[PDB]
RNA sequence: GGAAUACUGCCAGCUGGGACUGAGGACUGCGACGUAAGUCAAGGAUGCUGGCAUAAUGGUUAUAUGCCGCCCGUCUUGAAA
RNA sequence: AGAACUGGCGAUGCGGGAUGAACCGAACGUAGAGUUAAGGUGCCGGAAUACACGCUCAAGAACAAAAUAG
RNA sequence: GCUCCACACAGAUGGAUACGAAUAAGGCGUCCUUGUGGCGUCGCUGAACCAUAGCAGGCUAGCAACGGUGCACUUGGCGGAAAGGCCUUGGGUGCUUGCUGGCGAAUUGCAAUGCGUGGGGAUAAAUCAUUUGUAUACGACUUAGA
């Protein structure tokens, strides 16, 4: 399953952006900007929000070599 | 996969069942064996009563079918060693199905059943008859209280069947709906 | 698996004996080398010619004409046993000659404990008309609208534990 | 009156529908065309594209479906009889084919599809548990 | 969520060994739901960890873990050989081991 | 009549997954890319990231675990003894 | 009894053979990866309760031997 | 064991999900021909059923039902093979993801799985002393006196 990330501007993020040299305000602003753009596409299909809110976990009888991810 | 496995000895070969149980519990799997008296050995009564007195005429000898199965299992495990002794501590053998194992599911081993292993039209021996012939004195009580075990367990199964009837009716009435069709489309 | 190989030889033609008899026989083997070895052995046994005094003219695999048609084959088997030698005739029902000869070899190794070394396939002949077959166990599969069941199937279970108590029905 | 239980065994015969379990043609249907011996039987499955070849009865499981077919029928005749008898339509109606299809679909289920299945199962149960007890 | 497991459970059978000679450097691990070499091929290279409870305190927990890696398949019943930085104590025969999914190839 | 397929062999064909190995120590040579500048998988691991001084790790010994190991030297003898 | 012609061992580890000097493979610096021999793959023991054809109810895995297909 | 003082610590992490019997027959539904009955349906494995969404699973505003269920109560029966477990009438208090939304996740920075003593207060009982002899090489065994 793939969402249309074309609408999200990812040019700002780079390797030096994550350098670790209370969270920086600029980081929070960028996260909010990314979330605002991504939520519109995520809600465009049913259960995508709920699906992403659910934590993946294995169950008895599950065969990862058989499960089609 | 199962924390504890209950195996119904009825209809199984002593050798194959012992070998599979030894291999399984050597890997740390806990196994419980029930209805050992109903375990079967290939061949008619003669040649099964024999080969037992032959080693008997040599120590201590146990007549109970469970003890016979344990002896068969004991020789397939490297006893006298810590791993062998520890492995044998994960095994339990009883005649019939004493509680609380009577209230839990019992499994079978397809590769050890007499039906699937013995060719049709060949005589076979049963552990209960041999044990009684070699001095076992609890076959009568074992059979008597095993018959009682089937009693009221048939009634429990009937009640479960009645409940599943209502469950199936509830599923059917809700079936064919939009949600039901959506689930069926995805193989569920 | 086996294959049919046609092998010919003319004992290294020399002066005063041009164009020799050109012995021919249809050898059965799993490879060309075994076919050539068996051809040499048969020539030595049945003819006054040795491997060092011969030449393999050609060797080509022969495939059955109709590997789908069910046919009956009569085989004139000759083999060496614990005492002397005894000619034998048998009838085998198989789709192809290779399968028929393989089954014949298996039966010989089973009902006679004879191996490829002592077994000689003199001739295999197809039979199609009814009443020409003689063995009862081959006539058994020539009745009109023949139908038989397969009771007590032994279908295998991968898992060591089964909760179904499987039934042998078919 | 006289009583005899079903005891109906799936008999091997010309035109018997058989599903192959082992080999390159596993999972495909075929029809028996002739009998060779107690162990090997000739089959043809031109509908599924399987080649006409001899197969041991242990490599194949007999299906309850049957149709008329002359003994030794070639590929063309076998295909004609298969089309006429509507063998494919009968196979799909059988619960065995439906179970095979369900197993294949479950194997092909995606993780997001699995989550959707879980949600729909919860929704269906919410009503199933309310249908009972009253 | 009910289950938090993200690894395939497995059982440690025994080290690679001859009749009278054993090689503790190579361990044999059984993977649940695996019975053929082809199925075990997917588990090659995955990190395998062994979890056991300790009596004395440690650097911030009470659990001690021994990490390992899958090297190659073993036998025909889906058995797979595993190697660890520190070999198992040989007392874990039949114990439970955790076969993680990473590194992933899907 | 024609497709194929079945089988043997070739590819100085393509494309992944798994395990061990990092040996040498400024350039001398055989080769490829490119009109050239220059580059390269071309006579041996390069770069990044993650944990650390009440460290990280390693070491000594008691038991335990899976397997193995007839008590030492001498002489008899062709051998074990 | 008497010899004798070439060979296995003399001083020889290692793997298999329940153990063995007359067997099979193979002869030796310290380790890793990989591929094998004899020998095996129901457990002890690492590995297919593999596949296919028939045989045998009793063991079966040189001496008491002579009396289901063609 | 009742009480005070003084000290102390072989491998759960989804559910072992329960008729019996045969294997040259079996279950499931229906009905009458109540029987070894007729019909349809299912196997050819457990690749199945439960539940499985929420910070290692929070706060919180609404909608749809009068359900599902965790915990402590209460009613009745049941389980003697190693019962010690099974339900279950009634109400109490929480969740409910059955449905519609909001609040927070960050910096751990790219993974390092993430439970009784040793000293006292009372005392139920044992052995020795005595005796007993139906016991006796020495242990042991057999009696009784607040």
């Amino acid at each position: 399953t793939k969402v249309s990330v074309e609408g999200v501007n990812v040019e700002k993020f780079n390797v030096e952006y994550f350098a670790k040299e209370e969270i920086k305000a600029e980081r929070v602003e960028d996260q909010k900007v990314v979330d605002k753009a991504l939520i519109a596409e995520i809600k465009k299909t049913p259960l995508l929000k709920q699906y992403l809110s659910a934590s993946f976990s294995l169950k008895n009888g599950d065969k990862p070599h058989m499960l089609k991810f | 996969v199962e924390p504890v496995v209950v195996i119904d000895g009825k209809g199984h070969l002593v050798g194959r069942l012992a070998s599979v149980v030894a291999k399984q519990l050597l890997n740390g799997q806990k196994i419980v064996v029930v209805r050992a008296e109903e375990l079967n050995i290939s061949g008619e009564f003669f040649r099964n009563k024999l080969k037992y007195h032959d080693f008997l005429r040599k120590p201590f000898h146990f007549r109970a079918p469970s003890r016979i199965f344990y002896k068969a299992l004991r020789g397939m495990v490297s006893h006298k060693t810590a791993r062998g002794k520890a492995a044998l501590e994960r095994l339990k053998v009883f005649e019939g199905i004493p509680p609380p194992y009577d209230k839990k599911k019992r499994v079978v081993v397809p590769q050890a059943l007499r039906v699937l292993r013995l060719k049709p039209g060949r005589k076979y021996t049963t552990l209960g008859k041999l044990s009684t012939s070699v001095g076992w004195k609890y076959e009568d009580v074992v059979a008597k209280l095993e018959a009682k075990r089937k009693v009221s367990s048939a009634e429990y199964y009937a009640k479960k069947r009645a409940f599943t009837k209502k469950v199936a009716s509830a599923n059917a009435t809700a079936a064919e709906s939009d949600v039901a069709k959506q689930l069926a489309a995805l193989g569920y | 698996h086996f294959k049919e190989y046609q092998v010919i030889g003319r004992r290294l033609p020399t002066e005063s004996v041009p164009e020799p008899k050109l012995f021919r026989m249809r050898i059965f083997a799993s490879n060309e080398v075994i076919a050539k070895s068996r051809y040499w052995y048969f020539l030595q046994k049945l003819h006054k010619v040795k491997k060092a005094s011969g030449e393999i003219v050609s060797i080509n695999q022969i495939n059955e004409a109709h590997p789908t048609k069910v046919k009956n084959f009569g085989v004139w088997v000759r083999y060496d046993s614990r005492s002397g030698t005894h000619n034998m005739y048998k009838e085998i029902r198989d789709v192809s000659r290779v399968a028929a000869v393989e089954t014949l070899y298996q039966d010989m190794a089973a009902r006679h404990r004879a191996r490829f070394r002592s077994i000689h396939i003199l001739k295999v002949a197809e039979i199609e008309k009814t009443a020409d077959v003689k063995r009862q166990y081959v006539k058994q599969f020539l009745t009109k609208d023949l139908k038989f069941p397969l009771p007590h199937r032994v279908q295998k279970s991968t898992k060591t534990f089964s909760y179904k108590r499987p039934s042998t029905f078919y | 009156d006289s009583i005899v239980k079903a005891s109906n065994w799936r008999l091997v015969e010309v035109g018997r529908v058989v599903l192959i379990k082992k080999g390159q043609s596993a999972g495909k249907l075929a029809a028996i065309v002739e009998i060779i011996d107690q162990k090997k039987v000739l089959i043809d499955g031109p509908k599924a594209g399987v080649p006409r070849q001899a197969i041991n009865l242990g490599q194949v499981v007999l299906t309850p479906l049957t149709f008329a077919l002359p003994r030794g029928a070639r590929t063309a005749t076998v295909s004609k009889k298969w089309a006429a008898a509507a063998v494919c339509e009968k196979w799909a109606a059988s619960s065995w084919a439906k179970k095979i299809a369900q197993r294949e679909r479950r194997a092909a289920l995606t993780d997001f599809e699995r989550f959707q299945v879980m949600v729909l199962r919860k929704q269906k149960r919410y009503t199933v548990k309310k249908a009972l007890a009253k | 969520a009910e289950s938090h497991r993200l690894y395939v459970k497995g059982k440690h059978l025994s080290y690679q060994r001859s009749k009278r000679v054993n090689n503790p450097n190579v361990s044999l691990i059984k993977i649940e739901g695996v019975a053929t070499p082809q199925d075990a091929q997917f588990y090659l290279g995955k990190r395998i960890a062994y979890v056991y409870r300790a009596s004395k305190e440690v650097r911030g927990s009470k659990i001690r873990v021994m990490w390992g890696k899958v090297t190659r398949t073993h036998g025909n019943s889906g058995v797979v050989r595993a190697t660890f930085r520190n070999n198992l104590p040989a007392k874990t025969f039949g114990a439970s081991v955790r076969i993680f999914l990473y590194p992933s190839n899907i």
